[PDB]
Parts: C-alpha cells; structure tokens; sequence
C-alpha cells in the first residue's frame, strides 16, 4: 500500500532488469516519438538514444517494485544509482 | 418500473468519489436548465481564460455561444435545453429555494418531489395518476396547497 | 436400514445387504440419494 | 501440477474439490499468455508527471 | 357466493383461493386479481361479467365485506350526500323540527336514487348535488 | 430523468502527449468523449459538472504499444430514462405504427396498439398526423407521453411509450 519514503530498505541500486525493461519501454517511446530531454551527438537508433539518456538520468521514469506480501515501493530512475 | 425501486447505480444510497455516503440527487425540470445554464457559464469564462495566453432568441444565442467553446459534439445538450426551456415555468434559484423548501416540508422521497416540481398539475388527482408512487403518502389538500404556491410562483417570461 | 456393500463392476455400482440380499444400485437411486444430502453433509466431504 | 505428467486426474480432482488458483505460476501465467512476474515482468514500469516538467 | 366471483375464476377454492376479489364501483361486479389487473393494464374497458357493458375504470378498487349491493350503494351515495350537505340547517342552532324535516328531505332523495324512480327526479337531485356543492365551495 | 453522478472513466494517450501541459489534454479528452456521449450503465450523459477540480489520480503504463491508461473521477450531469415515467415530448417523424416522440436526447417511440381507439392516423395531411376526436398530434405539437419501458443497451437506448392511460396525450 505504497511505503512511504522514509522506510523505503529496497537495494538503491539499480537491477539488470530493471535497467534492461528501462532501456527498452524508453526507447520503445523514443521510437513513437517521444519528447527527447537530451540533445542528440547525431544518432539514429533509438536504443541508443535510451543509453544516453540513462547515462544522464533524464529517463523520466519511476519504478513500482512489488513486495511479496503484496505491496511495492516507488524507486524513480533518476535516484536509483546505475551500475 | 416505477415503484421506487430503480437501479443498482440508481439506487437511494449513493457514493461520492471521496468515499463519503450521500443521497441520490433528484432533479425536477426547472432547476435543471440552471444548473445546466449554469456551469456552462464558468465553462465559458474557463474557455476564455486559456485564451489569453425574446426568451428563445437569448436561449439559441448563448447556446451557439456554447457551442463555439465545445468541439462541436454535444448539440444534443443544447437541444435539451430548448427541450427544458420549452418546458419550464420557473425561474432564478431564490424561487427554486422556496420550491425545494416546499418540497421538503412533507417528508418525501427526492424522486418523487422531483416529479411533483417537474409536472404542471391543478388537481390531486392529476399528480396520484401521473405519478404511481404518490396515492397516500402525502394528504391531497397539501398537494393542492403546494400547487396553489407553485401557481403564484410561475411567471409568463 | 442396514447400509450395503457397493462395490464397483462394469461401470455400474452394486449393493450388498448381509440382513443376504444383493441388489444393483441403479443411477436414479444414487441421485434421490444425493438429492437428500443436507449441506453440513457434502460440504463436510470436500464440495 | 496437471501440467506435468497426469493432466486429466488432476483437472477433475480440481473440478470437483471446487479448487482455486492464485495464477502467479510460471506454468499458469505461460498458459494464458501473459506476463508472468519473472525478471523483467516481475516489476511494473510507471510514470510519474511531476518528473516530465523536470 | 362461492360459485361466481369472477366469470373466468368462478371456483378457485381448490386452487388455493390466495387472490382478492375487487369491485368497481361503476359495475357493482366481483373480478378476481389477475383478470382485473390485466383489464386495466390493457386498457380502461368493461368486462365481461355476464355481458356487461358499464367500463372498467384504472384503480379506485375496494374491499368488501359484503352487505349487499343495495346497503352498499345506499351507504356510498349516503355519506357523499352527506358530505355534499355537510351540517347545512342542521346543528346551526338547536332546533329540531326544521332539522328532522331535511333529515327526512335527505332521506327521501338517497330513496329516490336508490329506487331511481324514472331517471328524472335523480337527475334534479345531481343538479342539487352540484348546487350544494357550490354552497360549500363559496 | 436528469440526475447527477460521479463517474470515472479510463482514458488513454498516445506517448506523443507526454508533455508537461498532458493534464490539460486530459480534461480535453474526458470531453471529447463523455459529453454528448451514451453508456448503457448511467444513460445519456449531458455535460460535466467541475472542471477545475479535476482528480488525475496517477497515471499507469499498460505492456505493448507503450500508451497511458489513466482512471479519472468526476462529477457529471447525466438523464436516464426509467419505466413508467410521465414526460413530455415534441413529433419529429410519424409512422403508421405511431409517431416518434422526441424527449430530449431520447427518441421515444409510441406503438399504436398503445393508443386510444379515438385517435386515428391521417396520412392525406402534410405532414401525415394522427387526428383524433378532439386533439391533432402533429410534428411541432407537445405530447405527454408515459413511458412504460426503457431498453439500456451499449452507447444506445431506446424507449417506448403510451398515452393510452388518462392525463396523457397532446399538450
Ligand atoms: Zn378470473
Ligand atoms: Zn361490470
């Protein structure tokens, strides 16, 4: 039912997952044209466009991780400390 | 049918969005079209906002006035308007006031106060017929109490 | 009434009452039966 | 546990035990086509509007 | 009577006589529920009580304990007169002569109507029933 | 009946509509799509009370095609008809199976087995009118029309009505 911030204990860090379905739903948008938040060095592709804005953190995402006894935690992207 | 028993969605206890309990609200065709005419009026200053950065002449008017701010979808409220000012006798929310605190002073249920304001009756008889629910929940001497008030209250606009 | 012995023989279910007499338990006595089953019964069985 | 080895046993012991299934096994989910809370799928992917004006 | 109270249900007592039996006052004839209601939910027509003609009307039904339908409108058209007179040169002052004499007017008229006499001295006693009225009204 | 209710509704956008003013657009769909509208559940939706204060709640990102699904609170005016129910009523079209009556955003129709046996139909007149023994119904005439039932299928509803009964009729 939401846990609040101050009792987040979840890894801060983030997962292979987690970066991998990051990387894939962002440059899904990304590929249906989708707002861009970082200014392109002249790519074409849209994964790594994704990548570059991961390595920046302006993915405006924010993760709801699901506890088991079923209730979950709001990680966003931007916090989570990647590899 | 109508034995005051109505839907599931229709039902006497009803639910706000808060989750807080509330009773089923029930309109009669007068103020109706002021609630309707009503909020249309701040949707008109909201439409105006953004853009910064003889009583029927008045009635299509303000609802072509209104129906530049909607996207040209919904004529069929506009429609109902016609429908309900074609159809209704009263006028300002000071005599609804009076109409609702006659209404309430019997003791009824909120539809069937809704059809004794939305119907125009001279006898009894006429508001037990049209309305099934009403034929000994309420004296017939009040009723035609209530209809002489609301007599008084109707007004050639 | 002395419950009988069913036993379970090509496809069909018969009774055996010591008293002996054997009687064949037919479908449509197995249904009134089970048609007289209170509901602490069955719904103490599992259903 | 019909997905296995013995399938029809185990569907009309279920049916007649009047059985219920959570449907988070792997099996389950893998059955009706969906996706099943493993890797990837095992975490929702949200959005939050106060991070888009950021 | 147990053998007529409805031409179609003439004997339901050993159908479990679980219906009422209504009466229209403008028919003066037994129907059970569920041919009375379909009469008047399909329309305001007569029915059929051994041919009859007079129309059904939609509700204003009544219960009945039976007094015959002679008492039975001799008291319905006795209180209405009654109520129409209400205490018209009667308890105005005290007197008992002048108000036994309308007491037996009154009388005299619900006879004429319930003999009807020739359907014409009835007629006068309605043109005195609307003439009281509006000696009421004002 | 013109009722009032609080109704929610899922609404999705495309993910070209992620910006900052999306809010906005929000409310502009839960327009476009509710009023004027029909549902078979709540009957014809009229207009939508409140639009300042309009609950966003939070938005929820559905597998494929990468769309927004958003659940939206709000208050509504709405009409929904009911059975046995007295309204009023203007023709539009005529039929000889009876005229179709016009009660707001509903088309109510009449059968004429519904109709007393004095009221005739008359189509040498233009437009054709039902001509009875003392009223005309014609198209821009007001009726009283009872409606006896009402039929709630999906974005569609019909009625039927009658003026058999007495109090009914042209107005
Ligand atoms: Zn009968
Ligand atoms: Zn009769």
């Amino acid at each position: 039912k939401a846990i609040p911030k101050d009792q987040r204990a979840t890894t801060p860090y983030m997962t292979k997952y987690e970066r991998a379905r990051i990387l894939g739903t962002r440059a899904l948008q990304i590929s249906m044209n989708a707002p861009v938040f970082v200014d392109l060095e002249g790519e074409t592709d849209p994964l790594r466009i994704a990548m570059k804005e991961l390595a920046e953190k302006k993915i405006p995402l924010v993760i709801r991780r699901y506890l088991p006894d079923g209730s979950f935690e709001d990680w966003s992207v931007e916090e989570l400390i990647v590899d | 049918a109508a034995t005051l028993q109505l839907g599931q969605e229709f039902q006497l206890k009803q639910i706000n969005h808060q989750g807080e309990e509330e009773e089923l609200i029930a309109l009669n065709l007068s103020e109706a079209r002021l609630v309707i005419k009503e909020a249309l009026v701040e949707r008109r200053r909201a439409f105006k906002r953004s853009q910064k950065k003889t009583r029927e002449k008045e009635l299509e008017s303000i609802d072509v006035l209104l129906e530049q701010t909607t996207g040209g979808n919904n004529k069929d409220l506009k429609n109902t308007m016609q429908y309900l000012t074609n159809f209704s006798r009263f006028r300002d929310q000071e005599t609804v006031g009076a109409v609702i605190q006659l209404l309430k002073s019997t003791g009824l249920h909120p539809f069937e106060v809704a059809q004794l304001g939305s119907l125009a009756c001279d006898t009894a008889d006429e508001a037990k017929t049209l309305i099934p629910s009403l034929n000994n929940k309420i004296s017939d001497d009040e009723l035609e109490r209530i209809l002489k008030e609301l007599s008084n209250l109707e007004t050639l606009y | 009434n002395t419950q009988p012995t069913i036993r379970k023989d090509g496809l069909k279910l018969v009774g055996s009452w010591k008293k002996p007499e054997l009687r064949v338990l037919s479908t449509e006595e197995i249904l009134n039966i089970f048609k007289h089953i209170s509901v602490k019964d069955f719904t103490s069985l599992g259903f | 546990r019909c997905s296995f080895e013995e399938t029809v046993e185990i569907l009309f012991e279920a049916g007649a035990s009047a059985e219920l299934d959570d449907c988070r096994g792997v099996s389950e989910n893998v059955i009706l086509g969906q996706m099943a809370p493993i890797g990837t799928g095992a975490f929702d992917v949200m959005i939050d509007e106060e991070s888009l004006v950021k | 009577e147990n053998k007529d109270m409805c031409p179609i249900c003439k004997t339901d007592r050993y159908l479990s006589p679980d219906v009422k039996f209504l009466v229209n006052p403008e028919c003066y004839h037994r129907i059970c529920e569920s041919c009375v209601d379909r009469i008047f939910s399909l329309g305001p027509a007569q029915c059929p009580y051994k041919g009859c003609d007079k129309i059904l009307r939609k509700n204003k039904f009544k219960t009945q304990i039976f007094d015959d339908v002679e008492v039975e409108k001799e008291v319905d058209i006795r209180k209405r007169v009654f109520n129409v007179f209400n205490k018209t040169i009667d308890d105005f002052n005290g007197d008992l002569v002048e108000y036994n004499k309308y007491l037996e007017e009154v009388e005299d008229i619900i006879y004429k109507l319930d003999h009807g006499i020739d359907v014409a001295k009835t007629e006068e006693k309605l043109r005195t029933y609307e003439e009281l009225n509006k000696q009421l009204i004002m | 009946m013109f009722f009032i209710k609080d109704l929610s509704l899922n609404i999705t956008l495309h993910p070209s509509f992620f910006g900052p003013r999306m809010k906005q657009y929000l409310k502009t769909k839960l327009l476009e799509e509710v009023e004027g509208s029909c549902t078979g559940k709540f009957g014809y939706i009229l207009c939508v009370l409140d639009y300042d204060n309009i609950d966003i709640q939070r938005g929820r990102i559905l597998p494929t095609d990468g769309s927004a699904e958003f659940n939206v609170k709000y208050r509504a005016v709405v009409f929904k008809p009911f059975k046995g129910e007295v309204v009023d009523g203007t023709v539009v079209s005529c039929s000889q199976h009876g005229f179709e009556v016009q009660v707001g955003p509903m088309k109510v129709f009449v059968t004429k087995h519904l109709m007393p046996q004095d009221l005739t139909f008359n189509a040498g007149s233009n437009p054709p009118s039902y001509q009875s023994s003392e009223d005309v119904i014609t198209i821009k005439s007001r009726i009283r029309v009872k409606i006896e039932g009402c039929i709630s299928q999906v974005s569609s509803i019909h009625a039927i009505g009658s003026i058999k009964e007495d109090y009914l009729g042209a107005i």
